[PDB]
RNA sequence: UGCAUGCCGUCCGUGAUUUUUUACUGUGACUAAAGAAGCGUGACUAAAGCAGUCAUGACUUGAAUUAGAAAG
RNA sequence: GCCAAGCUAAUACAUGAACCAACCGGGUGUCUCCACUGAGACGCCCAGCGAAUGAAUGACAGUAAAACCAAUGCCUGCAGUAACACCCAGCAGUGUUGACUCAAUUCAUUCCGCGAAAGCCGGCUU
């Protein structure tokens, strides 16, 4: 094959490691629907991978459906706060919380960094849902696993 | 002595972290290896547990595969051409991994004799491996050239090994066009 | 590297009293759980009898007297646990440990032919160089070629004198099960149905014999035979029927005064 | 127990023509040849009642290149025979 | 000569204390090779041989029950299909 | 070692098709002792403790039970 | 707090075990045979646990009737049909999880850590 332009905006050459893209005689194992080789994984929790991931051609380690990055722990929802940085957002998770002295709420709201997949296009004060992982930056903790 | 933990760091809101404990040894760091090209020589060093690693401090030969026939051979490293980091570790000639080097094409031409039986007993096996098989052109013109490009695979200093695998495909074009 | 074990701190059920010593002896690796076991010692001269202190324990330990598993233990600190074999021939004496119904640890007197076999719950199913599966217990026994039909939830019937499995108990809807944990142990029931959480903690739904519902997670039972009359182990006096608190008090108060 | 059948091992198909198995049979007999097991080699003898060929010789001999082993096959061809014409049925019934 | 006796010619030491007997002291020897300690190191040999027989033949076994029931279920697909 | 083989509603895996939470409330699960509540017990009573009671041993002795924010 | 010389133990340190003793695979040379390539010897290498790099496996689970070539299987043309050119005619066609680039297996090249303590007692020539 030839040089992909669209992809290859960086000093290192961009590719998955699960699998091997020079192969003259490929595996029907992880033959994509457009012949090329492409390796993507079902995770767990009753979660549908999106056809991006199946049959695009973004390589994103840190991807929970093309990398080795595993969803274990909690799985929470939130509101989409910013996008601003590059493949991560930051969500908004309101809630309200009781005082007993006074017998009445008031309202609060924490904030978390997510990492976000090309497979997804989020906006702001869009709903998604995320899933825990391992540590991926100093403050990103979880990645996004479902757009509403 | 070096340390790997977050204390010293920065709140995400600009504050600063008051210490109240001392430096444990679970949370150190060492120095680089800065691995180089020449003799071998490498330092054993203890780590956590008792097991050790190997710290290689120069090293000049190294197993290298070709994908596409799944074979691998010991070949002798010529040069670094490239690094992604900076080319500050190309004049120096540090050997780390994901860096591109040129190694000896001879070894890999005598296999291409001996197994296709051709020049780049009755029982002619030959003929059956060259049905449905071909070479890229890109490969060929290196080794008849005698070097050949490569990506080391291994980590020198954390095993004291320096492997990696031949150039193919599109990643080669991508590397030469850089290098053009 | 802890390697004390305050008496406060120690489990209930040992029933160790407050007021007569700091210390308590910390059970070593082993079989069994440090907060799931009773170790030798507890039982040699709490429980029963034989041994009046520490010292006397150590004598008879250090000969070899006490079989475990058939074999001989030498250690006070050695943690024995749910459904293991204590044998001490010169006294003439076979126990198992169980729960009863109240969840304290039970010894079981048990015949001859009953002190052959163990039954041992799955946990773990891995395979070993060579293309070798092996099944990994509760006690942490590891078997090296068990059943094919072999799944986590199962137990297997094992005779600890030739070291031989014998028999297979799959976990299914319609088996007897006890529970080894939580708020209801010490419970027989029968399975009913079992719900299925991916990700998280299972949960199963039992019956008793009196048809009083329960339900516990699916890591707290443990399968006994094919159903509620057919046990392929021998269960303590009350045969995992809890009794209501205001009866059992009731009765307590006229056997007393039937007593006197 | 006698049977028309007996098991010819360790002929090789590739190596050995049709011509050459008869010429250690004694006559009278029926070939075939199998290659799942290169081995395998049944002789179907017209009248064989006592197999004086498979009594004799067999384990005691040895064929060309090898040696040689023969047994009882408790095989009838007769009931091959019932095979084939239900077989035949079955092919002009399709 | 190598098959000669070694104990005889260990060096002993005179002790001479008042009012008693004679003192001799010998060294205890080291490294002495008995019948006994040879019958003990081939036992060692036998036995680890053993051992890794009896592990083939358990293997042997298990590979049997998989291939047997493995042949039981087409053999009853086939009586299904003839009957 | 074929020593073998036969005499409509469900179960389980995977794909296709489209949508309702949160909150409150009822149950249930999971949740160290010591401390608090309290069932039994004439340590001479009590503050205590978990023991002890009765005729080559028995009581197939007892040591019950509860409440503990919020979040999950 | 210390120096030099002379003696001497090991479960300290170092070295080191052929045949008994198997199954299975990869690469390659001389002999027999078939056809005009295929099979079987024979030789010759190399194949342990663990570690490193590379290549495969680590399943399936959206449609059905039939022709034509070359190579094969089984019947005397397509019935019958786990797979496999003999020694083994069933000696793995089947790891686990909610999920794995994990467990384990085969191939190529490379380490350059791995005693049967070369041990100690006891009971009856073993």
């Amino acid at each position: 094959h030839a040089v992909d332009a669209t992809i290859q905006h960086e000093k290192a050459y961009q590719r998955q490691t699960a699998v091997n893209e020079n192969m003259h005689r490929p595996s029907r194992k992880h033959v994509n629907k457009s012949g090329h080789i492409r390796y993507s994984k079902k995770i767990g929790l009753g979660f549908k991978t999106p056809a991006k991931a199946l049959n695009g051609k973004y390589i994103d380690r840190k991807c929970p459906f093309t990398s080795n990055v595993v969803i274990r722990g909690r799985i929470l929802r939130g509101v989409v706060h910013s996008t601003k940085m590059h493949r991560t957002i930051i969500i908004r998770r309101n809630y309200l919380h009781f005082i007993k002295k006074y017998q009445r709420y008031q309202k609060r709201h924490k904030s978390l960094a997510v990492h976000c997949s090309p497979a997804f296009d989020p906006k702001q004060g869009d709903e998604v849902v995320i899933g825990q992982c391992r540590p991926l930056s100093k403050t990103i903790r979880y990645n996004v696993l479902e757009v509403v | 002595g070096i340390v790997r933990s977050r204390l010293h760091k920065r709140k995400i809101t600009g504050g600063k972290t008051k210490i109240h404990r001392k430096r444990m040894k679970a949370e150190l760091g060492r120095l680089p290896a800065n691995t180089r090209l020449g003799a071998r020589r490498v330092s054993p060093v203890r780590a956590r547990g008792g097991n050790f690693k190997i710290r290689a401090l120069r090293l000049d030969t190294g197993n290298f595969a070709w994908a596409s026939e799944a074979i691998a051979h010991r070949v002798r490293l010529l040069d670094v051409v490239y690094n992604a980091t900076s080319n500050e570790l190309v004049r120096t000639k540090t050997l780390v991994k994901n860096c591109i080097v040129a190694v000896d094409a001879a070894p890999f031409k005598r296999w291409y004799a001996k197994h296709y039986g051709i020049d780049l007993k009755l029982q002619r096996e030959w003929t059956r491996r060259r049905r449905n098989h071909r070479v890229e052109k890109a490969i060929a013109d290196q080794l008849r050239e005698g070097r050949v490009l490569a990506r080391i695979t291994s980590r020198p200093g954390q095993s004291g090994r320096a492997d990696g695998i031949l150039l193919e495909g599109a990643e080669l074009q991508f590397y030469l066009k850089r290098l053009e | 590297a802890k390697k004390h074990l305050k008496r406060l701190y120690a489990p209930k059920d040992w029933m160790l009293s407050k007021l007569t010593g700091v210390f308590a002896p910390r059970p070593r690796p082993g079989p069994h759980k440090l907060r799931e076991c009773l170790p030798l010692l507890v039982i040699i001269r709490n429980r029963l009898k034989y041994a009046l202190n520490a010292r006397e324990g150590e004598m008879i330990l250090r000969q070899g007297l006490v079989h475990v598993d058939n074999h001989p233990r030498r250690d006070g600190k050695y943690p024995a646990g749910f459904m293991d074999v204590v044998e001490i021939p010169k006294t003439g004496d076979r126990f198992r440990l169980m729960y009863d119904v109240k969840g304290r640890f039970a010894l079981v007197n048990l015949s001859e032919a009953e002190a052959q076999i163990k039954l041992m719950k799955v946990v773990n199913l891995y395979t070993a160089t060579g293309r070798v599966p092996v099944a990994v217990t509760h006690d942490g026994h590891r078997i090296r070629y068990p059943d094919p039909h072999t799944s986590i939830g199962d137990t297997i019937v094992y005779n600890v004198k030739e070291k031989k499995c014998v028999d297979l108990i799959k976990n299914r809807q319609g088996k007897a099960v006890i529970v080894t944990g939580g708020a209801n142990r010490g419970r027989i029931g029968e399975i009913v149905k079992v719900e299925c959480h991916p990700g998280a903690f299972n949960i199963a739904h039992l019956k008793d014999a009196s048809g009083a519902e329960f339900a516990t997670r699916a890591a707290n039972i443990f399968v006994i035979g094919k159903d509620l009359n057919n046990l392929q182990v021998t269960v303590p006096k009350q045969q995992g029927l809890r009794m209501n608190v205001i009866q059992e008090r009731e009765e307590r108060l006229i056997a007393a005064e039937a007593r006197k | 127990e006698n049977s028309s059948c007996v098991f010819v091992s360790p002929i090789f198909r590739p190596s050995t023509t049709k011509a050459q198995v008869m010429e250690l049979f004694a006559g009278v007999k029926v070939q075939r040849l199998r290659m799942y097991r290169q081995n395998f080699a049944y002789a179907y003898l017209d009248s064989p009642a006592a197999a004086k060929k498979f009594v004799e010789e067999k384990n005691g001999t040895e064929f060309r290149g090898h040696t040689l082993r023969v047994a009882l096959s408790a095989r009838s061809l007769e009931k091959l025979r019932a095979r084939q014409e239900a077989a035949n049925v079955v092919i002009a019934a399709h | 000569s190598r098959t000669e006796d070694v104990r005889k010619y260990v060096v002993r030491r005179r002790v001479v204390k008042s009012g008693k007997k004679d003192r001799l002291k010998a060294p205890k020897i080291q490294r002495l090779i008995t019948p006994r300690v040879k019958a003990r190191r081939a036992k060692k040999a036998k036995d680890a041989i053993a051992k890794v027989r009896a592990s083939a033949a358990e293997r042997r076994e298990y590979l049997r029950l998989i291939a047997s029931n493995r042949r039981a279920l087409r053999q009853r697909d086939h009586s299904k299909k003839h009957t």
